């Protein structure tokens, strides 16, 4: 799944927010870990 | 002279007294009730209170 990213902290477990309340909710207690890796020039390109 | 027997009611009484005076205690917390900090107070620190 591809997000914007704009939110660390929401992200990470403990936050939610409007795109929680709507897109996906974050709940405070994931046990996912947060993965990033460089690939938004490849993923990113009116569109 | 029957103070023997007033002792024993007098010392129930006020430790009986003492136990359910000590739920207003707040121990340092937000609040005493537990549903006031229920409803304003979100899950996370919630617990440890």
């Amino acid at each position: 799944f591809v997000i914007r990213g704009d939110e660390v902290r929401q992200i990470a477990p403990g936050q939610t927010g409007n795109i929680a309340d709507y897109n996906y909710k974050l709940p405070d207690d994931f046990t996912g870990c947060v993965i990033a890796w460089n690939s938004n020039k490849l993923d990113s390109k009116g569109n | 002279a029957l103070g023997k027997l007033q002792d024993v009611v007098n010392h129930n009484a006020q430790a009986l007294n003492t136990l359910v005076k000590q739920l207003s205690s707040k121990f340092g917390a937000i609040s005493s009730v537990l549903n006031d900090i229920f409803s304003r107070l979100d899950p996370p620190e919630a617990e440890v209170q």
